[PDB]
RNA sequence: AUUGUAUAACUAGUGGGCACAUGAUUGUAAGAAUGAUGUGCAAAAAGGGAUGAACCUUAUGAAACAUUAAAUAUUCUAAAUAGUAGAUAUUAUACCAUAAAUAUGAUGAAUACAUGUAUUAUUGUAUAAAAUGGAAGAAGAUUACUACUUUUAUGAGAUGUUUCUAA
RNA sequence: GAUAACUGGCUUGUAGCAGGCAAGCGAUCAUAGCGACUCUGCUUUUUGAUUCUUCGAUGUCGUCUCUUCUGAUCAUCGUA
């Protein structure tokens, strides 16, 4: 338990950043996004283009997570300025699949997986979108501003397109992500 | 002597706000309150879940209708809380249940009538600083309170609106 | 000990206590939901139960088919409306805001309101003037979120009842606009509207009566209970 | 004791310096006198403690002993902080222990009660059964705790978090500042 | 403002704030060393204080110099007083 | 230490006992059976253990005023939410109304060795299953729980001061 | 009821239901599935041991009809 813990944080020229009481607004060219920092006993002082974060007599459950709330504020930082792409591919054996998009990239239709007859259904988060890729032919990208939109859609995805009550080391038919990469 | 007095229940322990104003009845006054939605519970919301769903449990076998009752409001279920302080049974204590009354959220009577609190209640002068809690009427909505969206709305708009001397010193002398 | 053999209890406790309804035309507790795009139309109605024959139809399935069912009837003259409420949206739940009635109304409904001697309270009473109903009309417009109207029937055509009493009704209004329900329902006043207007053919309908009465039953009418052997004393 | 609520500058334990010896007899006249320092409440205390060390060193009986003289030792304090390191035994559950601790305060009489108040959390015992062997004042580079070593380091500036309410009355209207 | 040697401090409540001290030491997070205005040096926590903005130096100084730093209406009279504010109102 | 001590004559009730503390014999064990020393209930008031024959303070006629013991001070309920620190598990009873072998975490704790591996002390969770709707006395409490000190106050035929009745 | 046959109460030898350690079986591999020699528990559902309440009286075994409750779950639901 230390007396005093500090973190600094560099913002770009580009990533404005303006804070009220415990608020915080990020706007900058590719979105915005709006982060509370009200729920954490801790002080926020912006000085001149960088974040500064003090903690005083704090012990060692409280020192982690110093690392953490700005490791989850530094992402939403490049998140404005730039958005997010992850690429998943399916793989299949003897059954195809298809790709269905509607209402502007916020509903994914998934047909045929395995030859069932019900098709399956999937909402879009909040700020996201995904879009068709005709080159690589077997993919789609999730691009959004925020990461933790993202981050969960693809994970949706993944869970509940896996065979169950089969023997799953055997039969491998699914949705995996590929590649995160940034938009820019 | 007697005074009536309206209290603000807001940022304040809902156990601990009930015990001091038992004793201010039993002296002979008056008390009002006020959003009662907007109390405090300490503790996570797990455990309070937990607590509630053991006193919707107990009920009469032989004829449920003659059995203890559950009561959903936020108003109604804080009056339970303080009848658990005063003697409810004898004469003493029926006189003094007949000067309480409680509301849900700001009613159109007391938007110009002010408020009071207790120092010996909030949270940010009672406890240790640092740890979780939930509201009351955040806990009541999972067990079917049909209304915590108007309530919202109506009192914010309130609580958003609010934020020749010489001569007669010489005649008279 | 523990009970011998499995076997599932007789009655169902949904209606339990049972009681004598208090009135001989319930009310209707729910009404369906309103959407604000689709025309304005009514919900309901009120009929008198006539009797009972068959008919035969048709169904193909390719083969047709022979299926003889039962149908019912119901005697329905016209309906009258005569008056307009107005409901609003508290922290406590719905309140009423005000009530508009018609000028002329008929003697069937001073039946209802008053018992005997309907003449000697209806002859002293008098109506609203203009400017009080100027006042309730603009209240009802600028608060309410549920408009309701009244509805009476007509029983005097049918001389078999034996009846002047007309039973009186609330009817809610589903349609587009709040303040457009309100004019449409300012034009309606003593003016009739007939069953064809609400229901087509092919239309699944609510039914809410009254049962007939059987007096004061056993143990095994009432709920179903086995009864004992014969060699049983009392 | 006018802002706090307890003596924190003068406890209840003192230092007390003690000293006794064998009553006379035909085959022994004149025996040996032994000396020493107990810390205790009054010197009455202070006696019932220093009897039974001197059972057990030597075989002197606690019956058959005189005491000699005892007087307080208080020292001219003028208010500087200084550093201390303590070293004593404890007696617990399961048998004895020993121990050490580094502490931070004004003189030796109060910087023993800042072990007590320690001891009544990470070890749970009576205030008399823990025996202190010594007290020292410490220099620099003995200082074998960072928590000393932080506070040792010159110009220190933190702030305090508010929580504490600025009247006794019971209730006052809303808006007002406890400050 | 800060905890420091020479800060300002007062008892906490609203009334009874009539004696001020000066910080000499710091022993820890949460106890402090003062000056009283008679002299003796007493030990208190930090819950029981509160801070004024004012700073001394005290690093050179004595015992007694730091002593320096830290430093009846009946009810006719009170009549008149009243009645003062009295008729500012009434006009 | 005791103002008396000692000696005769006449006559009633009782001879099914039980409990607490210390220590034993038989029995797998028992609110089981049977002995030893002390004090009680029986035959003993008031105050406290929520309630209870035996637990804890405590000697006796009718009353008034002040001081304490046992036990308590958020509210029911007379009396300061008067201090340092830790506990995340719906935690919290002297007799007293249950929990084990075993497996693993955490401290600005200590000692040995190379920021971490070994032991020791304190402490948390799992192990932990029942018959109508439930018992920290209850409402409720995370500063009303747990550990260690000093002050203030409330509170018994107790103990002091005054009036009156009994050989 | 100073003293048995029935209900209740304290106890758990007997009854029932679980645990800890790991010699071995399983084609090699202790722990997929089982587990010797030993050790620690819970429940009141068999049968005992004792004699606290009832002998100026509390109607015994089994069956028929009917309601409600417990988890140590036979199917039905969700996971590994
Ligand atoms: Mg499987
Ligand atoms: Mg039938
Ligand atoms: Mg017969
Ligand atoms: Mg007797
Ligand atoms: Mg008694
Ligand atoms: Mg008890
Ligand atoms: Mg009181
Ligand atoms: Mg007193
Ligand atoms: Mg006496
Ligand atoms: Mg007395
Ligand atoms: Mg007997
Ligand atoms: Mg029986
Ligand atoms: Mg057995
Ligand atoms: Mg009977
Ligand atoms: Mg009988
Ligand atoms: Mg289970």
């Amino acid at each position: 338990t230390r007396i005093l813990t500090e973190r600094k944080i560099s913002i770009p020229g580009e990533c404005q950043v303006d804070l009220t009481k415990k608020c915080f607004t990020f706007t900058g060219p590719k979105g915005k996004l709006v982060h509370d920092c009200s729920k954490y006993l801790m002080y926020f002082t912006v000085e001149d283009s960088e974040i500064v974060i003090r903690l005083w007599h704090a012990k060692r459950k409280q020192i982690a997570l110093a690392t953490t709330v700005t490791s989850l504020l530094r992402n939403s930082i490049t998140a404005v300025t730039k958005g997010f792409s992850y690429v998943m591919k399916a793989v299949h054996k003897h059954f195809s699949i298809n790709f269905e998009i509607k209402e502007n990239g916020k509903v994914l239709l998934i047909k045929n997986f395995m030859g069932e007859k019900a098709p399956r259904e999937f909402r879009m988060k909040g700020q996201a979108v995904v879009k068709m890729l005709p080159e690589r032919k077997g993919c789609i990208s999730i691009e959004g501003p925020s990461l933790p939109d993202v981050s969960q859609t693809a994970g949706d995805i993944t869970n509940a397109c896996r065979a169950k009550k089969l023997d799953a080391r055997l039969f491998l038919d699914g949705i995996y992500v590929v590649e995160k990469t940034t938009m820019v | 002597m007697h005074k009536h007095i309206v209290v603000d229940a807001s940022n304040h322990v809902a156990g601990k706000l009930a015990s001091k104003i038992a004793k201010f009845l039993l002296e002979g006054h008056k008390v009002t309150v006020l959003c009662t939605e907007r109390s405090i519970l300490t503790g996570p919301l797990d455990r309070s879940i937990l607590k509630f769903k053991s006193f919707m449990n107990k009920r009469c076998r032989v004829n449920p209708r003659k059995g203890p009752f559950h009561h959903v409001l936020p108003s109604m279920r804080f009056k339970r809380i303080i009848r658990g302080m005063i003697p409810y049974k004898f004469h003493k204590g029926k006189e003094a249940l007949k000067n309480l009354e409680c509301h849900e959220g700001i009613p159109s009577e007391f938007i110009n009538s002010e408020r009071v609190m207790f120092p010996e209640c909030l949270l940010k002068y009672c406890n240790k600083p640092g740890k979780k809690y939930c509201l009351l009427g955040e806990l009541l909505v999972k067990f079917g309170w049909k209304h915590s969206k108007i309530v919202k709305e109506l009192t914010d708009s309130i609580l958003e609106k609010e934020k020749e001397l010489e001569k007669r010193l010489l005649s008279l002398k | 000990s523990c009970r011998k053999f499995n076997a599932p209890r007789h009655g169902s406790l949904a209606f339990c206590p049972r009681k004598r309804s208090k009135t001989i035309r319930p009310p209707i507790r729910a009404f369906p939901k309103d959407d604000p795009s689709s025309k304005i139309h009514l919900t309901g109605f009120i009929g008198y139960k006539a009797g009972m024959t068959h008919v035969v139809r048709t169904k193909t399935v390719q083969s047709l088919k022979e299926i003889l069912d039962a149908v019912t009837i119901v005697e329905t003259p016209a309906n009258v409306i005569y008056g307009v409420t107005g409901y609003e949206q508290t922290g406590r739940g719905l309140k009423r805001v005000a009530t508009v009635f018609s000028n002329h109304i008929d003697q069937g409904v001073l039946r209802r309101r008053y018992g005997l001697k309907w003449e000697e309270i209806s002859g002293k009473l008098s109506g609203l003037s203009i400017e009080d109903t100027e006042t309730k009309i603009s209240e009802i417009k600028k608060r309410s979120c549920v408009i309701r109207v009244l509805v009476h029937s007509q029983p005097s055509k049918i001389p078999v009842l034996n009846l002047k009493k007309s039973h009186t009704a609330e009817i809610q209004v589903n349609g587009g606009s709040i303040e457009e329900k309100v004019d449409w329902a300012l034009e309606h006043f003593e003016k009739e509207f007939n069953v064809q207007d609400i229901f087509g053919v092919d239309e699944n309908l609510d039914v809410i009566g009254v049962t007939k009465g059987k007096g004061f039953t056993g143990v095994i009418k009432r709920f179903g209970v086995t009864k004992q052997p014969r060699k049983s004393r009392k | 004791m006018d802002f706090a609520k307890r003596n924190y500058t003068v406890p209840p334990f003192k230092e007390y310096k003690l000293s006794a010896c064998l009553t006379p007899t035909s085959k022994n006249p004149q025996p040996q006198i032994y000396e020493s320092t107990i810390y205790a409440q009054n010197h009455v205390f202070a006696r019932s403690k220093f009897f039974k060390l001197l059972n057990d060193k030597y075989k002197l009986k606690p019956s058959k002993l005189v005491l000699l003289g005892a007087e307080e030792i208080k020292e001219q304090v003028t208010g500087e902080v200084k550093n201390y390191g303590i070293s004593f035994v404890f007696r617990c559950k399961k048998g004895l222990q020993n121990s050490y601790r580094e502490f931070r305060a004004i003189s030796r009489v109060s910087a023993l009660d800042f072990l007590f108040r320690e001891a009544a959390i990470r070890i749970r015992c009576k205030r008399n059964d823990i025996f202190v062997i010594d007290i020292k004042e410490l220099e620099d580079e003995e200082i074998k705790t960072g928590k000393v070593a932080e506070f040792n380091q010159p110009d220190l500036k933190f702030p305090v978090f508010g929580k504490y309410a600025n009247t006794r009355d019971l209730y006052v209207p809303v808006n007002t500042n406890l400050s | 403002k800060f905890i420091e040697l020479g800060r300002l401090v007062a008892p906490i409540i609203k009334k009874e704030r009539n004696i001020k001290a000066i910080i000499i030491g710091i022993i820890d997070s949460t106890f402090v060393v003062l000056k009283k205005s008679n002299g003796e040096n007493e030990v208190c926590p930090v819950s029981s204080l509160i801070l004024l903005d004012e700073v001394y130096d005290i690093k050179n100084l004595s015992s007694e110099e730091i002593v320096k730093l830290i430093e009846a209406s009946n009810d006719f009279e009170r009549f008149k007083n009243k009645l003062r504010e009295e008729v500012k109102k009434n006009i």
